């Protein structure tokens, strides 16, 4: 099966500070965040719907012996996509940069204000990669906005 | 796949209505077609599949039935209905007609 | 929509007949021609399926070799031949108008009848 | 009749499960204590919570059941995939079953985090729609017992329509939580 | 009775290593068969005292029949036989002596 | 693991007389119908290809015992998402109206006949929630019938 | 869960001759290739997975005992559908024309050479279905594919 | 050949699966009776349906072929989702096995809803694709028992092309039709 | 798209050389700049990469600390320094246009070689 | 990674087929260059990659050869083809060059 957990709240997400480490609030508008709802190979929205589902648990179910393992298990298949982790998993087996869930990056309009959806920063020799090394990745990265910023 | 019927014979007066029957060796998941003969005249389609009806077909003739049991009914026996009625199953090759039925 | 088949004509037994069916008002390629023989006094019997797109051909069980069916696209013409005549063969033959069996990967067959006979050829021996 | 945007009416339909039988499981609420899971319209599985044990042996002639196959396969594969997807099932001197003659009759002994919690979490999985009268989560209840029993089809739940969601649902989750009792398996 | 039938001939592997006896004055009987496994079969008349095992190193099965009586005297064949079980006409045959 | 079962049928699907308590033949059309194939969270598509599947296994094949969870066990899969309903146990979890699989809603066009994809209808308290608690839902509905419709 | 494998590489993907039998090398455009990343129902998508997975394997990790049950194991599900083949076999048993991932067919524009997505051949009786008996699928399939180069 | 609307030419290709021979096992059918699955380029099962048995005995003895490290892994694993994929297994004495020597010999003794028909259900999906001609399902077989036992690689793909589909179909299905055998699995 | 290396220099053991060359025919911030140094009568040997854009530097595991490079995007150019000299360090330095390497996450590896070369400097102590 | 290679001369007249190998201390999936050298020249990119021409380059050099073992072949030898060829791997940091066959 696929994920059914749908992303709380005009439209779009916020990360509180909570959420981030040495960063404030941080929101995403509804043209980036609707794209979390259809990609099946997106980490950013894999993890923020595992961020959406724990602020959920917490602030309606009650808490209590902190044994929360058997309602994680219940459903971890509902929140992200194993197969994604699993190619990542290949891609550090084969000698290839990886990303391990924990830095993104994300393009942000000056004026405008409108960002673009963030992508994982990859990693090689446990270390990042530099931004000239995947810097033609960026360049895509804009030029697809630019499109959407047509119509 | 062999398919007979039974009655061959309907000897029955206009007016009232008249019906035929259709049994099949094996499956024929509504995929059987009714046809219509007159004496000397080429074969005609009434019915194809289960329940429905060609093209200019009068409303009196009514297809029914699945499986391996079909009823072709006719309520209102007209003069021009006095025919050969054949029964071919399509389900599968080659295709099989019956043995017909004499309506009189 | 009608379909003529060519008359009819008796001859010796033991020789071949030709019979043919010329298909008017609708595209002649997407239909197959079906072929159907009638006893006399017996009821309807089945031969073979030629579809006139790439002409191929599926023949009855008990009518392989003795019977032959093709088409010509040109004249828009299916043409039906039996090599040895016998007692038994007298009939009469239909051409009828089938649409060819469609499967599909994303779909569910859809099988069709004889829509269109035509008048029949009669062959006595 | 209200009309929406001045275009649009509002109309419901309801689906008919009753006639899904004969390839899927239709589970059901008769009331409180009493729930059905049907195959065919021939044979079923009652759920009951009771005060009253029928079985008082904690005894589960289970190799000797397959050895002798008397039994329903269909009613034995359902009870399997309900024991299997029993959260952290630990306490095996819990379940007392009885096999004898082909029939199947299973008793759950449910005297948090204990095996009466997965015991229900299983069941109202299984009879969803109509188990929520009787409630993270950790579940307890007043019942001390869960028998399942074999029984004959008829109209028995009227508190809610058969439904196949339940079973469907405890089919994924078979072999997720299961502890290892032994190093080779 | 510890008789032997080493052979080398083709592949030890696919058939049937059996024994027959023929006492005097009487027809064959067979006594005993073995595969290139350890599995084996035997003649219910004189299963209780019988007993074949073989060895695939050297390419040879071994017979051995205890409580030896001159009742018992006869004249002993091994054989190697091939059963087909794949198509219809199922045969078994006794290919070499 | 995706579904892969196409629903039978111009284009779209009938909901006979059998399906449906209290009813006779319904029929939704092919824009409605082509949703079902692409997306994964719509409760509808998923019982739709249960009963579609019900009625082709009893069509092509035998019955002998009824014992046929065998089938289903094979291609339950293959024809609904088992997140959906895990994701319908979570909301039922956290004291919030979940989707019960017996009630439907949609939309019809008073003269074009045009229908929307039926919603399944929340229930709560063990009963059905009143359209004066969902007309916000409603409205939606209705606002992309009428986007489509221009297109 | 979902396949996260994209393809190798402008954009197209080119199937060698070691791939194919009596046949030469074989290239299929960007247009056709794309959307092998969003189907979840073509033979030929996940095929082309397999082979792009066992040359990547082959290229950059090393081989000894052939003990590689392992690796396909592991990365089974990240690159097939098993509800597809699980659907196959359904159709297989149904007595209805099926696909065993052997056979495909694709259009070829004679002069622009664009072609569309190779769908898998149908098998009947053991045999390889005329073409006579899927015509209108062809059709169905050329007409969509001048419908999106219309545009 | 015929040209689509006078602009389109319709093109076929046939892929090659003896390629994948380093990363998946490859199954093809010799004939009626012969079928093989392939791994590597040396290795490979032959699975055969016989009137003809070759393991007279009951002994499936797996502990002592466990603490005996001698059988190839591969094989070893492919066999154990074969014995997995089996549904409603519970004659444990319709099969025998022998692994002295490292090598693999299993038999499945096959003499409705009966352990034959699980049998050539998975043996079935295996096979898939030409194992058809030795054929709801309520699979029936003239074969008495089916054999599994080694082999080299040869050429053996003569009446199916090789194809890992019925080996990546069964990883699926793999333990989701066990009966329950104990209490704390 | 040629590479002026700017004449060749003689300068004594112990100071530091600083040899520079101006690219022109592309954007230079696209592709970095690969030293490669040329023993007199031996093979070449790889110095280190910077790249223009943003400056990003990977230098060679010897030639760590002893060997440093700078870009200036206003002039187009790229430089080498080398603090101190030995009597095995004349040779002859080249300066070789190449393009970063590419990752993403949804591709594979992209990796590139020196595409044009620049007239070699001598550099003889 | 170490690369190595092995012929280092050949003595070859004109008109025939030259033939030089490099040989990689590990796997460098087709992340190979073979550069030409003249005296007193700079290098010029031949082939990059497995056997992909650089722009302008005449036919008769071709590459071949994946993971360790390459080999670079020249067709026909003229005048101008005689200089120093070089292997280069870009698999890895840092690069690693070949000590070069002087053509003669
Ligand atoms: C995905 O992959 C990336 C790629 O590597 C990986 O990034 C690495 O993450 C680790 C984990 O945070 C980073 O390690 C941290 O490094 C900082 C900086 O270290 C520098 O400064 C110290 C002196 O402070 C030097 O000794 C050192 O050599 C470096 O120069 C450390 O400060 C971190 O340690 C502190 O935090 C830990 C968190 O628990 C504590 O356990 C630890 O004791 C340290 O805390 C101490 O100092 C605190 C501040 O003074 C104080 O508050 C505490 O009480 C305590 O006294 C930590 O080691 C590493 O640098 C990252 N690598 C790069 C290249 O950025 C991701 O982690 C990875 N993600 C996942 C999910 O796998
Ligand atoms: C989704 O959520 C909804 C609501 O939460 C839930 O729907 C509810 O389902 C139950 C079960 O079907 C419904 O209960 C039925 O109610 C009717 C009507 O209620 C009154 O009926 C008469 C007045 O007409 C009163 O006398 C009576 O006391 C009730 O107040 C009942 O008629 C139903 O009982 C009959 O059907 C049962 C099942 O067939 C039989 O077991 C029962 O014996 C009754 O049958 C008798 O009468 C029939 C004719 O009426 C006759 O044909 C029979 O032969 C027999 O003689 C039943 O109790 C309830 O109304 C629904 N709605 C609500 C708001 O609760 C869904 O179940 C849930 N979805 C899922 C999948 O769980
Ligand atoms: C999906 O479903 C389809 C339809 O069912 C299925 O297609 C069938 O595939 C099989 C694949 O094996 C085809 O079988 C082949 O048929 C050819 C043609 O046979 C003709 O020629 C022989 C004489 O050689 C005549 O006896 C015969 O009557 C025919 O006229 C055979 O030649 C093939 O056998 C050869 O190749 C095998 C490969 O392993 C060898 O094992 C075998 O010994 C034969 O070798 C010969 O040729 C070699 C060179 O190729 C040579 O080196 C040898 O020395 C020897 O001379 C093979 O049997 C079958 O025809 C297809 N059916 C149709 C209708 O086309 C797909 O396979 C299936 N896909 C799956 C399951 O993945
Ligand atoms: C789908 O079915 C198509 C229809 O095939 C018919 O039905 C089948 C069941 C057979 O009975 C077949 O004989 C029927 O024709 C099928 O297309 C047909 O395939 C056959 C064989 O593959 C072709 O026959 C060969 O034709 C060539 C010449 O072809 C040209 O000329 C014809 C006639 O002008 C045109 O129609 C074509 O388009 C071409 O322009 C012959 O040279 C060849 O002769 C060889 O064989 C004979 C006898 O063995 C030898 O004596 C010779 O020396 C040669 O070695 C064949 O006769 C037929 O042309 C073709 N028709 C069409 C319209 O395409 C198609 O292959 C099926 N698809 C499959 C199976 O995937
Ligand atoms: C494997 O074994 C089965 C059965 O084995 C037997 O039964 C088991 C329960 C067990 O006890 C075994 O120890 C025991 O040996 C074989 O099953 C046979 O199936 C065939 C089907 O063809 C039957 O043969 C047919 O029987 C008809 C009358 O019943 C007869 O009319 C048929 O004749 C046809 O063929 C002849 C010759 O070509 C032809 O001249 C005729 O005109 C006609 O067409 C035919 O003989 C057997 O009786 C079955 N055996 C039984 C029931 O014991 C199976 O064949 C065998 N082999 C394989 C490969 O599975
Ligand atoms: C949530 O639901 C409970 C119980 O709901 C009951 O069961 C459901 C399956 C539906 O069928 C409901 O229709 C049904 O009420 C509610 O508690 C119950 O509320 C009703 C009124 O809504 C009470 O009925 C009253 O009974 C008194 C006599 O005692 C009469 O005088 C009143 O006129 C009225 O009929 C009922 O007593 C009460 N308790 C029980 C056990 O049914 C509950 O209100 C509802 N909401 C919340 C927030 O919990
Ligand atoms: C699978 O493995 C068993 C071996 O394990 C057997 O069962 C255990 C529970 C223990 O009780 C072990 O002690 C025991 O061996 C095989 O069964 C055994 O085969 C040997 C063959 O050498 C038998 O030994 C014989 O024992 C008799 C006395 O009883 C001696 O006179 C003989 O000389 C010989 O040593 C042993 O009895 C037998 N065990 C049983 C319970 O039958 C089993 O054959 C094997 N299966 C396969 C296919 O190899
Ligand atoms: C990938 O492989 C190694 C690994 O890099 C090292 O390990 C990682 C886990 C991180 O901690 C890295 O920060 C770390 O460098 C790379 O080799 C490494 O190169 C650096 C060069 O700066 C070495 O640092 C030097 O160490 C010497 C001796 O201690 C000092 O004198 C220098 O001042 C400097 O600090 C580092 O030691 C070395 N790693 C090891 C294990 O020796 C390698 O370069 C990298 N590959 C690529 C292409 O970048
Ligand atoms: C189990 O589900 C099946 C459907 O899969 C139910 O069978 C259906 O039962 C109804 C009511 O008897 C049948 O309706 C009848 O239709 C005929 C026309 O075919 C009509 O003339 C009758 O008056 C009647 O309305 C329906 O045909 C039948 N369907 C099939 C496929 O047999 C069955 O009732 C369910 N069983 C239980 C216990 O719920
Ligand atoms: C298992 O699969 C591998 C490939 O996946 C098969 O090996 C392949 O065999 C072919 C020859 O049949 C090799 O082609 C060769 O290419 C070189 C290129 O220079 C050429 O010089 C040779 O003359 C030959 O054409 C191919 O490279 C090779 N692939 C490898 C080794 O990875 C192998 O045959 C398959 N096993 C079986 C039992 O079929
Ligand atoms: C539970 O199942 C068992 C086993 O099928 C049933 O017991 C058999 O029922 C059949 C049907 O009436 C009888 O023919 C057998 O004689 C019964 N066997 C025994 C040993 O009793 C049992 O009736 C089922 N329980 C219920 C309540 O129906
Ligand atoms: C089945 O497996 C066994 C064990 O791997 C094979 O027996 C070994 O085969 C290797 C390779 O030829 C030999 O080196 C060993 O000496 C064999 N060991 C024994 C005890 O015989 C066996 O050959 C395989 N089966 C077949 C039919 O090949």
């Amino acid at each position: 099966g696929t994920f059914t957990w749908t992303l709380s709240d005009p439209g779009g997400y916020c990360l509180t500070r909570w959420m981030l480490i040495e960063a404030e609030l941080k929101c995403f508008g509804n043209t980036a965040v609707a794209k979390c709802n259809e990609k099946h190979d997106e980490e950013f929205c894999d993890m923020l719907r595992l961020f959406d589902f724990n602020k959920q648990a917490i602030q309606r179910l009650k808490a209590e012996a902190q044994t929360s393992i058997q309602l994680i298990n219940k459903a971890v298949n509902a929140l992200i996509n194993d197969q994604l982790i699993m190619k990542n998993h290949l891609r550090d087996i084969m000698g290839i940069p990886y990303c391990n869930y924990s830095k993104y990056w994300y393009l942000n309009h000056t004026t405008t204000g409108r960002t673009s959806l963030p992508k994982c920063w990859l990693v090689s020799n446990g270390s990042y990669l530099n931004e000239t090394h995947f810097s033609d990745d960026i360049e895509q990265q804009a030029d697809n906005m630019i499109t959407e910023m047509l119509q | 796949t062999t398919l007979t019927q039974s009655p061959a014979t309907l000897s029955v007066s206009p007016g009232e209505t008249a019906t035929l029957s259709c049994r099949a060796s094996q499956n024929v998941i509504n995929n059987l077609a009714w046809y219509q003969q007159k004496p000397g005249q080429a074969p005609r389609l009434l019915i194809y599949g289960a329940s429905t009806r060609a093209t200019g077909i009068p409303a009196r003739f009514s297809g029914s039935g699945s499986g391996t049991e079909f009823t072709l009914t006719i309520s209102s026996m007209q003069s021009e209905d006095f025919a050969v009625y054949y029964c071919q199953q399509y389900n599968d090759w080659p295709r099989s007609f019956g043995q017909g039925t004499r309506l009189d | 929509v009608q379909l003529v088949q060519s008359g009819a004509e008796v001859k010796k037994p033991g020789a071949s007949v030709k019979v043919s069916c010329k298909a008017s008002g609708y595209t002649f390629t997407k239909y197959g021609i079906s072929w159907v023989r009638q006893a006399p006094g017996q009821g309807l019997e089945w031969m073979g399926w030629i579809s006139a797109f790439n002409g191929y051909t599926r023949y009855g069980q008990r009518f392989q070799g003795k019977v032959t069916m093709t088409t010509d696209t040109s004249t828009n013409t299916a043409s039906l031949e039996v090599r040895t005549l016998t007692s038994n063969d007298t009939a009469v033959y239909y051409c009828a108008r089938q649409y060819p069996d469609q499967y599909s990967s994303s779909g569910w067959p859809r099988l069709f009848a004889m829509d269109v006979w035509g008048q029949g050829t009669t062959v006595t021996v | 009749t209200s009309l929406y945007k001045g275009v649009y009416e509002l109309q419901t339909l309801e689906l008919n499960m009753e006639t899904l039988n004969m390839t899927m499981p239709l589970s059901c609420t008769k009331n409180n204590s009493h729930h059905y899971i049907m195959v065919g319209n021939e044979t079923g599985l009652e759920l009951t919570l009771t005060n009253t044990s029928i079985i008082n042996h904690k005894f589960c002639n289970l190799s000797d059941a397959h050895k002798k196959n008397l039994y329903d396969h269909a009613l034995m594969s359902i009870i399997s995939t309900f024991h299997l997807s029993i959260p952290n099932f630990n306490q095996y001197e819990a379940m007392s079953c009885d096999f004898n003659g082909g029939k199947i009759s299973v008793q759950y002994n449910l005297s948090c985090g204990t095996v009466a919690n997965g015991v229900l979490q299983t069941f109202m999985r299984m009879a969803w729609g109509g188990s929520y009268i009787a409630l993270w989560d950790c579940i307890m209840t007043s019942y001390q017992y869960l028998i399942i029993q074999n029984t004959t089809w008829e109209d028995h739940c009227q508190f809610s329509r058969p439904s196949p969601i339940g079973y469907l649902g405890l089919l994924s989750q078979r072999t997720r939580d299961i502890y290892i009792s032994r190093r080779l398996l | 009775l510890s008789l032997s039938c080493t052979v080398d001939g083709e592949s030890f592997n696919g058939f049937f290593w059996t024994w027959i006896r023929q006492p005097p004055g009487k027809g064959l009987e067979w006594i005993g068969e073995i595969n290139h496994l350890a599995s084996t079969g035997y003649n219910p008349s004189l299963k209780s005292r019988v007993t074949i095992s073989v060895d695939t190193s050297k390419n040879q099965f071994s017979l051995k029949l205890t409580s030896v009586t001159a009742a018992d005297t006869a004249v002993y064949y091994c054989a190697r036989g091939y059963s087909y079980g794949f198509a219809w006409p199922n045969y078994h045959y006794l290919d070499v002596w």
